[PDB]
């Protein structure tokens, strides 16, 4: 796991007539069987690599082997040779990616317990557990399914997991290609200021604006141009513009590269809308312009 | 073979020797040019050519005097020797920045304001990123992280690709602990800007790509859901073409999971991408790559499984690139199968050797759905136990996507899954037995292990308890002619 340790043992097993192994990939559940067979020759078990690999061993199938499974299966008759190899299985638990498959962060609370306690985790996940469900757990269920055969870990996990256990707010209304940039930005910009906001990607449509609490339409280089003399209302931006007029909701409009068009071109519904005050956007402060926003909103 | 690299090293070298014994900024600058566009011209060609490169530069400590420009005040000589920075870090090169070069790149990562240097620092953070686990996290927990995110509030079109690149990769090869700090970062809103820009598809695909990998780390799925970043990955596969860009191993290893990840954007991005692998490896004669990976396995039982038409359809075309035959999808009536989709089931699962053995016991979609341990073992001739398991997975998995409609009265089936997923897994076996929404009240756990076969007592427990607590003269007539 550290740089330094990995180059000085990689540089002192090639000064030796010894080859280099590759670094295992940690996500173990993922592995395919030319990870377990690289594993393999990794713990030194190269004997057993033909026998692995007729099986069909994979990521799952490993790191839920079972000692009846390595007697008979995979022909490790040696009782001693089985314990080894079980060893080598539990430090490889120790040291696995269970991000996949880990959804409460169960290694993490396993860990915290013991360390050598993480081992469990792919067992605990299989069966479906999780942080809140550990609470109702009984040691013959994790005998029998999370393989947890040492009795002192399983009431060590039982006595423990008792005791610790127990409408948008703003619309967008943005052009195809100039509003984009913009519109996303200031999305993002709210959501991380803890404001919603929807941006989709005609009966919706009217509904979409109507949820706003306010709306804010991009007035991006050029964002009128479609929406100028739109008097038949073909545009879908101003059928929101026209929503929102008609809903009345707070109006911020952003100012970037264009200006307000003439209200004598425009319909009257947009000619109301013109008397709004707008914000203009600077690119070198774009988080500033995103605090004065919300500043001038509520 | 080499010719060019033959009478290019002696190129590098005088190279070198003016960049160093140059004082000037300026000849410096000059210099460092020189080596970048000398690099340009190579990977123009060559892979192999570069890589002699950077051994050179490696070897005369080229990188350490590239180091100590960016240490330098001159901010052009900066400019230049990253510039030539993000073109020699290769994978040698990497090493020996993670070793001693780490801290210097920090330093850039303070300075913000200047296009150039945010694009060449963007580029350097993704190959550092794309290095190991240790050195993504030692970014993350200095200000590597914070100058992507500022970058990719930027604009410029490059500096966006080389930023949704260095996510991607660092959220390939960090961890669970670099993903969970991304998240807390927000990592993902900040690449959905990347995403929704329409100016570049690349742009688009990486960042894609990224929000796909960050999704299949499953225990932030919540919150990366609530960014709100996953649905525009469906739209933008769909609407892009595999081959365009592919005309545009250890990365398919990782790509793979995407791929097994039960996850659609998941496995969308997962397909686009080892898509147009193919195509790019079946342009050129060695394709055995998928097959020592294993990925033609996971593509098969994609088809088989597929739900949705864009990613079956990528999938489809990922198989038909190379030499492997498609498989047609099963249907989802499971309880109704005969014998043949049984067979055919088989042949999709990879399970071709026991296919006369389950043709000989006429094994059905009843007989299939309701197979035990011991009818494998002994009728099947299932002997190995691993087999079984594996086999037992399969099933699991059917069943899982299984039609019930025909068994299924109360709609066990959607209460089963909204207990868990993995749950509706039992309904055929809850049918058989002849129970449903009222008479779960009832059940008890050794009926359930004997009948139901739940042997998990997990599970048993679960849904023992949560069924217990769950569960408790006409007016008109008609006078009408004949026709
Ligand atoms: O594939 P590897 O060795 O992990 O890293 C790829 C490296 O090659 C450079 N590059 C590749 C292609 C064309 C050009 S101009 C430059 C990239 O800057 C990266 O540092």
């Amino acid at each position: 796991t550290n740089g330094t340790k990995s180059a000085l043992a990689k540089r002192a097993l090639r000064l030796l007539g010894e080859e280099v192994p590759r670094p295992i990939l940690p996500s173990v559940p993922s592995w395919k069987e030319a990870e377990v067979q690289t594993w393999l020759q990794c713990i030194g078990f190269s004997k057993y690599c033909e026998s692995f690999r007729e099986q069909q061993v994979d990521g799952d199938l490993l790191l839920r082997l079972t000692e009846e499974e390595l007697q008979t299966d995979l022909g490790m008759k040696s009782g001693i040779t089985r314990k080894r190899f079980f060893r080598e299985l539990t430090e490889l638990k120790t040291f696995a990616n269970y991000s996949t498959c880990d959804r409460s962060n169960l290694a993490d609370w396993l860990g915290s317990l013991d360390p050598r306690f993480r081992q469990y985790t792919y067992g605990l996940v299989s069966c479906g557990l999780d942080r809140s469900l550990l609470h109702r757990v009984s040691e013959q269920q994790l005998l029998e399914d999370c393989g947890i055969h040492l009795g002192v870990h399983r009431a060590r996990i039982l006595t423990a997991a008792r005791e610790m256990l127990h409408t948008p707010d703003v619309f967008i209304s943005y052009r195809r290609n100039s509003g984009s940039q913009l519109a996303s930005l200031l999305k993002v910009h709210l959501q991380l200021h803890g404001f919603s906001v929807f941006i989709d990607v005609e009966d919706k449509l009217i509904q979409s604006v109507m949820g706003a609490r306010n709306f804010v339409l991009v007035l991006s280089p050029g964002a009128l141009d479609k929406c100028m003399q739109d008097h038949d209302c073909k545009d879908w931006v101003h059928k929101e513009i026209v929503t929102a007029l008609s809903c009345g909701k707070n109006i911020v409009p952003i100012i970037d590269g264009f200006e307000w068009p003439e209200p004598q071109v425009l319909p009257e519904d947009m000619q109301a809308v013109l008397t709004f005050n707008g914000i203009k956007w600077s690119h070198e402060y774009q988080e500033a312009t995103i605090e004065k926003i919300i500043r001038f909103l509520q | 073979v080499q010719d060019a690299l033959e009478r290019a090293l002696p190129e590098l070298q005088q190279a070198l020797s003016a960049l160093k014994q140059a004082g000037g900024a300026r000849a410096v600058g000059a210099g460092l040019a020189e080596v970048f566009q000398l690099v340009e011209e190579a990977w123009l060609l060559g892979r192999e050519v570069a890589q002699g490169l950077c051994d050179a530069i490696r070897l005369d400590g080229g990188l350490d005097l590239l180091l100590r420009l960016l240490q330098a005040p001159e901010l052009e000589t900066r400019v230049q020797a990253a510039r030539l920075l993000e073109q020699i870090l290769v994978a040698e090169n990497r090493d020996r920045v993670a070793r001693i070069g780490l801290g210097v790149i920090l330093n850039l990562a303070k300075e913000r304001e200047p296009v150039e240097l945010a694009r060449s620092v963007a580029g350097i953070l993704e190959h550092m990123f794309k290095h190991s686990e240790e050195t993504c996290q030692r970014l993350v927990a200095a200000g590597g992280l914070d100058a992507v995110l500022y970058w990719c509030r930027r604009t410029d079109p490059a500096l966006l690709r080389h930023c949704a690149l260095a996510l991607g990769n660092c959220a390939l090869h960090g961890g669970q602990a670099v993903q969970r700090r991304m998240v807390e970062k927000r990592a993902a809103e900040w690449l959905f800007p990347l995403a929704f820009s329409k100016e570049d598809e690349l742009l688009r695909l990486h960042a894609c790509l990224a929000v796909a990998v960050l999704a299949t780390n499953k225990e932030v799925e919540r919150e990366v859901e609530r960014s709100g970043t996953l649905a525009l990955v469906e739209p933008l596969v769909a609407s892009l073409d595999p081959g365009r860009f592919a005309r545009c191993p250890d990365d398919l290893q990782r790509l793979v999971p995407l791929l097994d990840s039960n996850r659609l954007e998941a496995q969308c991005i997962g397909a686009f991408y080892l898509c147009a692998e193919a195509a790019i490896k079946s342009l050129q004669g060695k394709t055995k790559v998928f097959s020592d990976i294993g990925a033609i396995q996971s593509l098969k039982r994609l088809v088989c499984y597929s739900t949705n038409g864009t990613k079956s359809a990528l999938a489809k075309r990922a198989l038909r690139l190379l030499g492997e035959e498609v498989p047609r999808p099963i249907l989802p009536s499971v309880p109704s199968w005969k014998e043949a989709e049984v067979q055919t089931w088989l042949q999709c699962i990879g399970f071709s050797k026991y296919c006369e053995s389950f043709r000989e016991q006429q094994v059905d979609g009843d007989l299939l759905l309701r197979l035990t341990e011991e009818e494998l073992q002994t009728d099947l001739g299932m002997k190995s136990g691993i087999t079984r398991k594996r086999f037992f997975r399969e099933l699991t998995e059917l069943k899982t996507f299984a039609n019930y409609s025909t068994c299924d009265r109360s709609n066990l089936a959607d209460w089963l899954g909204s207990l868990d997923p993995r749950f509706r897994q039992y309904t055929y076996g809850l049918v058989s037995c002849g129970l449903d929404r009222s008479l779960l009240h009832r059940v008890s756990e050794q009926q359930l292990l004997e009948d139901c076969g739940i042997h998990l007592g997990v599970h048993r427990a679960r849904i023992l308890t949560a069924a217990r607590e769950m569960l408790h003269t006409p007016d008109v007539f008609i006078s009408y002619r004949r026709n």
